[PDB]
């Protein structure tokens, strides 16, 4: 039983499948779990996701970056971002962003839509919580959606390093098919369903070490569809179980090695280091951000 | 003209006149086995307190306003305060209300043991 693990990931099988959209119908629709007493649900999601990024090959480089998108909540807070924070070794810069204002434990934090938010420098990792809830419209054709998805598709390919990690959130409704056709620029992909939020359709797209070029071509359409029906057919039974258990959470601090290294000059052997984790390619200077501001 | 808001004195008289506690403090998943010191850079309750996010506990960054004191620092936010469980229903009340012992690392009068 997968009732211990942190969450469920996407079953490489259903990956090669060629199903069509349906309607997503969870079976467990209706439950929650359990949480430990006043642990909020954005705390415990966090949680259960960085366990399961424990057990991926992350590269973990000395003075790591990382972004979070869509990190505000309705009462200003950020919890996605402290359990961040927690997460990441000591000193790793993490920079934080949302539409609507909010307190934050992160390095520093940029208000305003993400199409705002520009960064001189690549990131190791990017994370990912918007969702636009006027999405779940359940009366209209379930089509690949643009809004925030076309700035993260962008701002993976232009500030993703090689080698860094990325997790962004979907729902039935809330995907992109780009994004989807991206996974397929990295070592390795799957779609990580947290215990504590399996009732939801919620799902955070994993890109594990990115290539910078198609390692598979993904129909971002058709992987949806089978993302869904994964989904339709695999009730997942809710659980907090993990959250007990944090005596292993800290990622672990890897000393992953940084070089500076043009597109030319990528062989075989340095995309086979990057599949591995345990190489990223970026500059290593300071971190400058900005956010756009229209006046009148 | 010496007129500054004073949001600390304005929240302990409100909580003395019987006010709810601000709420939504971001508390941590954590052993509880942690050195219990006051204010860590990552979390450290031990059996007895629980482990905050420091940035939600902070009376200034909460309310948007200035931090009291001439830089503009905040020493919560982007750490984590552990806070006595008794008292966690009110994180803020408590960094407010409580000092930390500049060499044990403890709240006085709760973990600080340098004057017994
Ligand atoms: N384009 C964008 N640029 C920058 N930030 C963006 C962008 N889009 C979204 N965000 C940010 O994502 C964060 C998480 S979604 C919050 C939410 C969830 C649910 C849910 O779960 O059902 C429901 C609602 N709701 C809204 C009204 N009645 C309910 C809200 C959030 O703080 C939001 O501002
Ligand atoms: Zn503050
Ligand atoms: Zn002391």
């Amino acid at each position: 039983s997968q009732a211990w693990q942190p969450g469920v990931a996407m079953p490489n099988l259903y990956k090669m499948q060629r199903m069509l959209l349906e309607k997503c119908d969870l079976q467990n629709y209706g439950d929650s779990a359990t949480l430990p007493k006043g642990i909020m649900m954005n705390v415990a999601k966090y949680t259960q996701l960085c366990q399961y990024l424990n057990t991926l090959t992350l590269a973990v480089p000395y003075n790591m970056r990382v972004i979070h998108f869509g990190a505000g909540s309705d009462k200003g807070v950020a919890p996605g971002t402290a359990v961040l924070r927690q997460w990441l070794p000591t000193g790793t810069l993490l920079v934080d962003s949302d539409l609507n204002d909010f307190v934050s434990d992160a390095d520093s934090t940029l208000i305003g839509d993400c199409a705002t938010v520009h960064t001189a420098n690549k990131w190791d990792l990017i994370i990912s919580d918007m969702y636009d809830p006027k999405t779940k419209n359940v009366t209209k054709e379930n089509d690949s959606k643009e809004g925030f998805f076309t700035y993260i598709c962008g701002f993976i390919q232009q500030k993703l390093a090689l080698g860094g990690s990325v997790a962004i959130k979907i729902t039935e409704h809330s995907w992109n098919a780009d994004l989807y056709k991206l996974m397929g620029h990295f070592a390795w992909w799957t779609a990580f369903v947290t215990n504590v939020n399996a009732s939801s359709s919620e799902a955070f797209l994993i890109g594990c070490n990115y290539l910078g070029k198609p390692r598979e071509q993904i129909d971002g359409y058709v992987m949806h569809a089978n993302y869904i029906f994964w989904r339709n057919t695999n009730p997942i039974q809710l659980s907090s179980y993990s959250l007990f258990d944090m005596s292993k959470f800290p990622l672990k601090l890897r000393g992953t090695a940084v070089m500076s290294l043009k597109e030319g000059q990528i062989n075989d052997m340095i995309l086979s280091l990057l599949s591995k984790g345990r190489l990223i390619i970026r500059e290593n200077n300071r971190v400058v951000i900005s956010s756009d501001v229209l006046v009148n | 003209c010496a007129f500054a808001v004073d949001a600390a004195k304005a929240y302990k008289d409100y909580l003395a006149s019987g006010g709810q506690p601000i709420t939504n403090c971001v508390k941590m998943l954590c052993t509880h086995t942690g050195t219990g010191q006051a204010i860590t850079v990552t979390p450290e309750a031990n059996m007895d307190q629980e482990s905050f996010g420091g940035a939600s506990c902070c009376l200034y960054c909460r309310c948007h306003i200035d931090h009291p004191n001439p830089k503009g620092f905040c020493d919560l936010k982007g750490k984590y305060v552990q806070i006595p469980t008794t008292c966690a229903n009110d994180p803020v009340g408590f960094t407010l209300k409580n000092t930390v012992c500049t060499v044990c690392g403890m709240w006085k009068g709760y973990g600080c043991s340098c004057d017994q």
